[PDB]
C-alpha cells in the first residue's frame, strides 16, 4: 500500500482565519488525491478529488492543491461548521489509503485545569476493587500530564485516561484519569496523589488524600 | 532524388504528440552532416546507425514523424522507454534504426496564459504498439464505475493540454521533434554493400 | 432519493463469522461500484474494499485481504462484506459508500461491529464524593463512576435533567476485562453542598438498568 502522512495531526484556529493542512504520499500518486471531512460520530463527507476538484455543493473556501507526493488543503475564512477532522485519501492505485487525519479545533486563551482527587467509595471497596479518580477540569490547550503517586511511588500501567471534546461554550477540555487497584493493594498504602502538569500552571499541581482520613 | 526534409523540419504547423504526423519518403539522398552538425538541435540521437554513417544507409523508405512535446519528455522518444508519452502517445519499436532530433520551440509554441492547442494522452487501457496512433477521446474509467459519457471522479477526459507558457522552465517548454526511421524491404535499414 | 441501509453488525465472538449488508434504493444499483470504509473506536478512517459495478473486479486493503470478501447481489440491490475468523482488529464502524462520477456521494448510516467475548452487563454506580475541604465561596466537584458495563452506551443525567451546567460526562474506556467504564462529574458551589442534593441518573438500555445514585459529602 502507499503510505499517506498528514501534518499536523491537530491544529487550532479561529473563525475567519486561513488554515493549511499537508498530506504527503510515500510514493508518487500524480494528482489523484481526495479530501474528506468528518465530525465526531458522523458519516464522512467527500470534499475534493483529483487534488483540486470540488465536489458539487462544496464551498470554494476549501482549496486543494499539489501533485506527485506533496498536497495541501487550504481553508480560507473559517466558518464555525469547519471545525472537524480532515482526511486525505490517495485514489491513484489500489488499495486506496487514507492519511491519519488532522483535527481542526477552536483556538482560545490558555486555561489551567482545576484538579480534584476522589478516593474509592466504601461500597466499591466492599466489592474487592478500588478506583481512584483524578479530574482535570476546564483547561486549554489539550496537552496535559497526569502522574499517579502512591506513598511517593510512581504508578505505571494501572490507570486509564479519558478526555472530553471541546466544550460547546468555553472550548475547554476536561480529563479523567482513573487508577485501578485491588482492595488489598489499596489498603496496603496510605498516601494517594495525582500530580498534574499543564502549560497554564506555573508549577505542577498535586492533589492528594490519605486512605481512611476525611 | 533529394530528401524533402525542408517540408518536415520547416513545416508551417506541427502536430500534437497524441495525433503525431507521419510523412513517408522514398529512397533519397541528403547531406545528413548539415543536420547533425547544426547547433539548432538540442537533441540528435541515433539508433542502429551512427550519425556519420547515415549517408551509407541502404533503405527503401524513411518515415519522418513529427510532433510537439515538453522538454523533459524528449528522453522518452527512444526505444525501450516508459512514461506517458512512450506508453500512450508515441512508441518506437525495439529494432528502430534512425534518429531522434529535437529543438526548443518556445518562441513559436508558447502563449501567454497557456497554449491550449498542444495535447497529450494521459491514460489508456493498454500501452500503444510501436508506431500505433490513438486519436480517440472517450472518457477514461479510472475507478469501479462506468463513466457513460460523463466526466468527474475517476472519469477523466483522456487528453491533457500542455499549456506552454513563455516563462516556463526549459523542461516544461515546447520542443519540436522529428523522428527519422529507415526501412529496407520492410525490415530495419543497414549499411549494405562493400564497407 | 438515494438510500444505503446497513445491517448485520453487533457484538460477535472472536473466531466467528459475519456478513454486513448494505441495501440500496433510489438508484440503478448495477451502474455503480461500491466501497467499504471503516473506523475503529477513537481511530481514523480506513479503506477496506471496492467492488466493480458489475461484480467483476474486487480490491482489498492489505490488512483485510484473505479474511474479508466483498460481494454484491444486483438482483437484490445489495452490497455485502463477509468477515471470517473475527478478531479484535476488526472491531469498527463500517460504512458503505457509492462511487459515482460525482464522487463518494452517498454513504450508509454505519454499522458497528464489536468483536468481544463479553456478555451484556449493567453498570455498578459508585459516588465520587465532594471533598470535605471544600471551603465557602469556593467550587466543589462531585460525580459518579459508572463501572463494568457492556455493551455501550450508558447515559447519565443529574437531578433528573435539571442540573446541566458544569456537567462533564467522559467517553467510555474499554477495560482489560472487556467491560466499559466512565465517570460523570459536575462542579457546584461549595456553599450548596449542605442545602442542595445531587443525584446521578444512569441508564443502560441493553440491560434495562436504571440507577439513581445520591452523591453526598461523606
Ligand atoms: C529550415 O529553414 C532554415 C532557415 O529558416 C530561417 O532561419 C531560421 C533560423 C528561422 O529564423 C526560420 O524562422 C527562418 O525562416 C534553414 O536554415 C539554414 O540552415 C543551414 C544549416 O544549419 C545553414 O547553413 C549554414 O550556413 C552558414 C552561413 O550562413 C550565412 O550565409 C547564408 C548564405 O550563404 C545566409 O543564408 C545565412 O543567413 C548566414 O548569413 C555556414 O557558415 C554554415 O557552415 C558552417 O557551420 C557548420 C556547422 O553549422 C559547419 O559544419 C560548416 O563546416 C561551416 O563551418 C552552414 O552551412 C543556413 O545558413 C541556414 N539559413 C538561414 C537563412 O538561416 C534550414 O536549413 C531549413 N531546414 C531544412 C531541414 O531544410
Ligand atoms: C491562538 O490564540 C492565541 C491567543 O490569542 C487570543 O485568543 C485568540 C483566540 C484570539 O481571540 C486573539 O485575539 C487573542 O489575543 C494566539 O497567541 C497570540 O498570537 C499573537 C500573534 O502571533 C501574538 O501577538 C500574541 O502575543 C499571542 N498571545 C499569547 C498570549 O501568546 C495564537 O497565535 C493563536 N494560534 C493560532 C494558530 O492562531
Ligand atoms: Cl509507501
Ligand atoms: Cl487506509
Ligand atoms: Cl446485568
Ligand atoms: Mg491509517
Ligand atoms: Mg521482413
Amino acid at each position: 500500500n502507499i503510505q499517506m502522512t498528514q501534518s499536523p495531526s491537530a491544529m487550532s484556529a479561529s473563525v475567519g482565519d486561513r488554515v493549511t493542512i499537508t498530506c504527503r504520499a510515500r510514493q508518487d500518486i500524480s494528482s489523484y488525491l481526495a479530501w474528506f471531512q468528518q465530525k465526531p460520530g458522523k458519516v464522512p463527507k467527500h470534499l475534493i478529488y483529483a487534488a483540486s476538484t470540488l465536489l458539487s455543493g462544496v464551498p470554494s473556501r476549501f482549496s486543494g492543491s499539489g501533485s506527485g507526493t506533496e498536497f495541501t488543503l487550504t481553508i480560507s475564512s473559517l466558518q464555525p461548521e469547519d471545525f472537524a477532522t480532515y482526511y486525505c485519501l490517495q485514489h491513484n492505485s489500489y488499495p486506496y489509503t487514507f492519511g491519519q487525519g488532522t483535527k481542526l479545533e477552536i483556538n482560545r486563551t490558555v486555561a489551567a485545569p482545576s484538579v480534584f482527587i476522589f478516593p474509592p467509595s466504601d461500597e466499591q471497596l466492599k466489592s474487592g476493587t478500588a478506583s481512584v479518580v483524578c479530574l482535570l477540569n476546564n483547561f486549554y490547550p489539550r496537552e496535559a500530564k497526569v502522574q499517579w503517586k502512591v506513598d511517593n511511588a510512581l504508578q505505571s500501567g494501572n490507570s486509564q485516561e479519558s478526555v472530553t471534546e471541546q466544550d460547546s461554550k468555553d472550548s475547554t477540555y476536561s480529563l479523567s484519569s482513573t487508577l485501578t487497584l485491588s482492595k488489598a493493594d489499596y489498603e496496603k498504602h496510605k498516601v494517594y496523589a495525582c500530580e498534574v502538569t499543564h502549560q497554564g500552571l506555573s508549577s505542577p499541581v498535586t492533589k492528594s488524600f490519605n486512605r481512611g482520613e476525611c | 532524388n533529394l530528401c524533402p526534409f525542408g517540408e518536415v523540419f520547416n513545416a508551417t504547423r506541427f502536430a500534437s504528440v497524441y495525433a503525431w504526423n507521419r510523412k513517408r519518403i522514398s529512397n533519397c539522398v541528403a547531406d545528413y552532416s548539415v543536420l547533425y552538425n547544426s547547433a539548432s538541435f538540442s537533441t540528435f540521437k541515433c539508433y542502429g546507425v551512427s550519425p556519420t554513417k547515415l549517408n551509407d544507409l541502404c533503405f527503401t523508405n524513411v518515415y519522418a514523424d513529427s510532433f510537439v512535446i515538453r522538454g523533459d519528455e524528449v528522453r522518452q522518444i527512444a526505444p525501450g522507454q516508459t512514461g506517458k508519452i512512450a506508453d500512450y502517445n508515441y512508441k518506437l519499436p525495439d529494432d528502430f534504426t534512425g534518429c531522434v532530433i529535437a529543438w526548443n520551440s518556445n518562441n513559436l509554441d508558447s502563449k501567454v496564459g497557456g497554449n491550449y492547442n498542444y495535447l497529450y494522452r494521459l491514460f489508456r487501457k493498454s500501452n500503444l504498439k510501436p508506431f500505433e496512433r490513438d486519436i480517440s477521446t472517450e472518457i477514461y474509467q479510472a475507478g469501479s464505475t462506468p463513466c457513460n459519457g460523463v466526466e468527474g471522479f475517476n472519469c477523466y477526459f483522456p487528453l491533457q493540454s500542455y499549456g506552454f507558457q513563455p516563462t516556463n522552465g526549459v523542461g516544461y517548454q515546447p520542443y519540436r521533434v522529428v523522428v527519422l526511421s529507415f526501412e529496407l524491404l520492410h525490415a530495419p535499414a543497414t549499411v549494405c554493400g562493400p564497407k | 432519493q438515494v438510500q444505503l441501509v446497513e445491517s448485520g453488525g453487533g457484538v460477535v465472538q472472536p473466531g466467528r463469522s459475519l456478513r454486513l449488508s448494505c441495501a440500496a434504493s433510489g438508484f440503478t444499483f448495477s451502474s455503480y461500484g461500491m466501497h467499504w470504509v471503516r473506523q475503529a473506536p477513537g481511530k481514523g478512517l480506513e479503506w477496506v474494499a471496492v467492488i466493480w459495478y458489475d461484480g467483476s473486479d474486487k480490491y482489498y486493503a492489505d490488512s483485510v485481504k484473505g479474511r474479508f470478501t466483498i460481494s454484491r447481489d444486483n438482483s437484490k440491490n445489495t452490497l455485502y462484506l463477509q468477515i471470517n475468523s473475527l478478531r479484535a482488529e476488526d472491531t469498527a464502524m463500517y460504512y458503505c459508500a457509492r462511487e459515482a462520477t460525482a464522487g463518494f456521494d452517498y454513504w450508509g448510516q454505519g454499522n458497528l461491529v464489536t468483536v468481544s467475548s463479553a456478555s451484556t452487563k449493567g453498570p455498578s454506580v459508585f459516588p465520587l464524593a465532594p471533598s470535605s475541604k471544600s471551603t465557602s465561596g469556593g467550587t466543589a466537584a462531585l460525580g459518579c463512576l459508572v463501572k463494568d458495563y457492556f455493551p455501550e452506551p450508558v447515559t447519565v443525567s443529574w437531578n433528573s435533567g435539571a442540573l446541566t451546567s458544569g456537567v462533564h460526562t467522559f467517553p467510555a474506556v474499554l477495560q482489560s476485562s472487556g467491560l466499559y467504564s466512565l465517570s460523570s462529574v459536575v462542579t457546584v458551589p461549595s456553599s450548596s453542598l449542605g442545602t442542595q442534593t445531587y443525584i446521578c441518573n444512569v441508564n443502560h438500555k441493553p440491560s434495562n438498568t436504571k440507577v439513581d445514585k445520591k452523591v453526598e459529602p461523606k
